[PDB]
């Protein structure tokens, strides 16, 4: 459920059971094992999922005013069609608090920001809405990564590497705040990952920007 | 009055008394030079005006309208009196100013600037073509078939007296298409330059009026400096209202100056 903070406070009786869960060294695998409803094959990554389930640490930078290094957590899943990345994560859309689900060719860069047009309520047009700044700290389950124009995906460099936005149009000009973690389900230009041709080139990306990612399991 | 006669006298004892250019003042002869080329657009120096008599800087803004009128009256009463030869062609005058120690950029003028002395610049944009309006009020009686006669005209107001050759009668009437005085017209739409903006947003603009002497000089995208004065249409529909009066603002040009001005231009020093 949602994130008001005040209307979600739990009782101490539940804290008993929570710290009970914490009292398992089995807990390292329990919740990763409780990720799927019924899926019992090679969950060895679900521990790597769970570091984003328990969605990251808050290393604040109200300390020095400098260098603003959030505990940025960024991981993507990529592979063949066999894996239920779209369906797993269609269900995980029914898990994530800030559950989004878009993908390559669902919405453009401006399909993510500045939904600007006329408003007969004011009897005037207005500067208007976006997608990501509603999903702060959240996730969008995403697939078909190698599908977008270069207009998008040079935005992602900006956010994945600074987690920021500063905008300039003829109407409103903005320096907003936007920041969150990834999930995605990228795909190659191929049908199967080509044997003896790594995703170092199989999926369609550059030379060390491919290397740039934290780790895509 | 005793003093309210002395305005024109100050002009008269100005234009042939305050003298510079090493004698033989301009306004001794510059007016002659205006009558020569058949212009009727004499222009006055505010600098030189203050160098003679500072008094008419404060006696202006209470009604610069009447100041300008009471000047050009003097130009007639001098011209046709000494140049009665003039009295065929145009025989009508108005004067200009070109010294105001000020540039008001746009987005700078507000309710305090109402109906008084102004300067500003901008850039031209698309506007109307070439048209005239009227200048004198006269109609035609039909009860008695007479003329209502010519009548004293207010700037945008009705007269309707009972006095007329029809036994001062004939409330009804009709109107002719001649025997009445005309006046050219043209408009402008002024924008602000792309240099002196507030650095990146949409610009502002207000409209400006030029008059019969003043047309076929401007063009879209031209360089400019104008005195002008601040207008007010006195009612853009007052009633049970908006959340706001639908009022607007214009400037009416007295003296326009081009800031390119690519013609042969300058006056002559005496030596
Ligand atoms: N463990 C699983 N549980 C349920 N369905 C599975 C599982 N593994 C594979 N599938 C099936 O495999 C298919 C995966 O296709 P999908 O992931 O949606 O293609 P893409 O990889 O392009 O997203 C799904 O239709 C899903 O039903």
């Amino acid at each position: 459920e949602d994130e008001e903070g005040k209307d979600h406070i739990f009782p101490p009786e539940r804290v008993e059971l929570l710290q009970l869960l914490a009292k398992k060294p089995d807990i390292y695998d329990r919740l990763a094992r409780a990720i799927a409803p019924s899926i019992y094959e090679n969950d060895d990554i679900k521990k790597g999922i769970l570091l984003q389930l328990f969605g990251g640490t808050k290393k604040k930078h109200a300390t020095l005013g400098r260098q603003n290094f959030r505990s940025e957590i960024h991981l993507l899943l990529c592979g063949d069609p066999g894996t239920s990345k779209s369906q797993m994560l269609q269900y995980v859309f029914n898990l994530v608090p800030r559950s989004q689900y878009t993908s390559g060719r669902g919405s453009s860069a401006v399909g993510l920001t500045a939904y600007v047009t006329k408003d007969p309520e004011t009897r005037q047009l207005v500067l208007q809405t976006g997608a990501l700044v509603l999903a702060d700290n959240g996730v969008c389950c995403i697939d078909e990564f190698d599908k977008m124009n270069d207009s998008t995906r040079s935005v992602l460099h900006e956010v994945m590497e600074q987690q920021t936005l500063s905008i300039a149009k003829a109407g409103i000009i903005c320096q907003l705040n936007a920041r969150t973690s990834i999930l995605a389900a990228a795909n190659p230009a191929e049908s199967q990952w080509n044997k003896r041709k790594n995703i170092i080139d199989n999926v369609q990306l550059p030379h060390t920007l491919l290397s740039r990612f934290d780790l895509i399991f | 009055l005793g003093p309210r006669t002395e305005i024109a006298n100050r002009f008269q004892s100005f234009l042939r008394t305050f003298v510079d250019e090493r004698g033989a003042y301009t306004y001794r002869d510059r007016i002659r030079r205006m009558c020569e080329q058949n212009m009727s657009s004499f222009v006055v120096s505010y600098t030189d005006l203050a160098n003679k008599e500072h008094v008419l800087a404060y006696f202006l803004p209470e009604a610069p309208f009447q100041m300008l009128e009471i000047f050009d009256k003097v130009a007639k009463d001098m011209v046709l009196s000494i140049f009665p030869t003039y009295e065929r062609v145009t025989t009508e005058i108005h004067v200009r100013i070109s010294e105001l120690p000020l540039i008001e950029e746009l987005r700078t003028f507000r309710k305090l600037h109402l109906n008084q002395l102004v300067r500003t610049l901008g850039v031209v944009t698309a506007t109307t073509g070439v048209l005239p309006q009227l200048s004198v009020i006269k109609y035609d009686c039909v009860k008695c078939g007479y003329v209502l006669g010519p009548f004293v005209q207010s700037q945008n107001t009705e007269i309707k007296p009972g006095s007329c050759p029809e036994c001062q009668s004939t409330g009804p009437f009709s109107i002719n298409m001649e025997q009445t005085l005309y006046r050219n017209y043209q408009k402008i739409t002024l924008q602000e330059s792309p240099g002196r903006i507030p650095a990146g947003r949409i610009p502002r603009s207000k409209d400006v009026i030029l008059l019969a002497d003043l047309c076929d000089q401007c063009k879209p995208g031209d360089e400019l400096e104008v005195t002008g004065i601040y207008t007010n249409n006195y009612d853009g529909s007052l009633n049970t209202d908006q959340g706001f009066p639908v009022f607007a603002t214009v400037i009416i040009a007295n003296h326009v100056v081009v800031k390119d001005s690519k013609q042969v231009v300058q006056s002559l020093t005496d030596e």
